[PDB]
């Protein structure tokens, strides 16, 4: 029936054409090629350097499994050509996630901010769900650093990600997001510090942000 | 060659259809399995094909870089979609009666006759003066008083969503 | 035989903004898909 042959190769198992009239071939490798980068991202997106790395490779796998949530689900055996064209709105979307990741790649702020510009660049599109779900998590260690010097203070660093490393007392040396807030957030905890010692609309993050900046 | 055919229709050729990047689909040469002046009507069916590969060729490759023209080319995935639908259809019947003959699908594909050649050219303009930019939307406009009322209905889709950018870019500046 | 050969070379002739010829042609082929219908289902 050939049709448990081919959706077993978006999952990855080899099979008995799958290695790793007569026209089916040209037919078959434009479903062949799409498992090739699934299995692509497994050998890449696996381990559980830099922390904000970490949550963007925790991210993926939450994607992947509704990929392969949506097969195995519909077709018990439908005809041949069907597949071709009902993984086909949605294949192509898995060969874009290609050119996104290698399969060097920055990290930190530099990966948070290269992200972010592949937002604008194809937003209208559908890509922007996808995407966005991406940089939703992406930045989720990267705010809890954010949340220190606005309520606690504790300075907390591993790798580096942070772009802000550690008499005189203020030699914590500094040097989008938007620069209005930039340079605030040095200051920001600075002060709390020294007393210890006596559309792209980024509203999510300012507005429970200079609430507490004025105060 | 009944399922070669759907086969060649949806963008894999072979052995007995040819491709070719300059011409197109085309009938290779005489079978002893076919009718001596039958061969006409296929030819005539592969320049269905033939206009079918060209779009997926233009649409995968996206190429000229912008909002306006990549939202363009989502655009005409949509229009496209009852091709998809109605050929697959075909499927059906031929499983059910295995002896059905060349002709009905000529009977069955007569819209999409017509509608490609309109819309092809619709292509071939911005790939021959590099239209950039929002004048795309003239373009498109420019075609949308045509007589042929699915031609017409079809870039109104189009338009539809190609207006899906500038909505928003216009609301996310106003 | 005669009669539906020459407008089919007319209506090629069309396709490969005149408005009006265009739209005369739409009636014209409209009408012979109807007609292809009751042929090919004979051929049945």
């Amino acid at each position: 029936e050939l049709v448990k042959d081919v959706l077993n190769v978006l999952i990855g198992v080899v099979s008995a054409t799958f290695s790793l009239p007569e026209s089916i071939s040209s037919l078959l490798s434009e479903v062949a090629e799409y498992g090739t980068c699934y299995t692509r991202l497994s050998h890449f997106s696996l381990q559980p350097k830099g922390l904000v790395f970490q949550a963007f490779t925790s991210g993926l796998r939450r994607y992947l499994q509704y990929y392969r949530a949506c097969v195995l689900s519909t077709p018990p055996t439908l005809s041949l050509l069907t597949i071709g064209f009902l993984f086909k709105k949605l294949g192509r979307q898995l060969r874009y996630l290609a050119e996104l990741c290698g399969v060097a790649f920055p990290t930190g702020v530099k990966l948070l901010s290269y992200l972010y510009q592949e937002a604008l660049h194809n937003c209208s599109n559908e890509h922007y769900p996808v995407l966005l779900s991406l940089l939703k998590t992406s930045c989720e260690p990267y705010t809890r650093f954010i949340h220190d010097w606005v309520y606690s203070g504790v300075f907390r660093d591993a790798y580096g990600e942070f772009m802000i490393q550690v008499k005189l007392y203020w030699t914590h040396g500094y040097v989008v997001f938007l620069k209005h807030i930039a340079h605030d957030i040095y200051v920001c905890g600075k002060t709390i510090n020294l007393l210890k010692l006596c559309v792209l609309m980024k509203r999510s993050i300012t507005a429970p942000l200079a609430a507490h900046i004025s105060l | 060659m009944i399922h070669e055919l759907l086969l060649a229709l949806s963008g894999y050729p072979g052995s007995i259809f040819t491709w070719n990047k300059r011409s197109g689909l085309q009938v290779s040469q005489d079978f002893p399995f076919l009718h001596p002046s039958e061969t006409s009507v296929l030819n005539r069916l592969c320049r269905l094909g033939t206009d079918y590969i060209r779009f997926t060729e233009f649409i995968e490759q996206y190429t000229l870089h912008g909002i306006y023209l990549r939202a363009f080319c989502t655009g005409l995935d949509s229009v496209l979609q009852p091709y998809r639908q109605a050929l697959l259809d075909l499927e059906q019947e031929f499983l059910g009666d295995p002896h059905l003959s060349i002709s009905h699908v000529n009977y069955f594909l007569d819209q999409f006759q017509l509608l490609f050649p309109s819309v092809m050219v619709v292509v071939e303009q911005i790939k021959s003066q590099k239209i950039h930019g929002c004048q795309i939307l003239e373009t498109v406009y420019k075609h949308s008083c045509g007589g042929l009322p699915p031609v017409r209905s079809a870039l109104e889709k189009i338009l539809a969503v190609c207006h899906g950018v500038m909505y928003k870019q216009l609301s996310a500046w106003m | 035989g005669q009669v539906v050969f020459r407008l089919q070379e007319f209506i090629d002739e069309v396709m490969g903004p005149f408005r009006t010829y265009q739209a005369f042609m739409w009636a014209l082929y409209k009408y012979f898909i109807s007609f292809k219908e009751e042929l090919a289902e004979i051929e049945k």
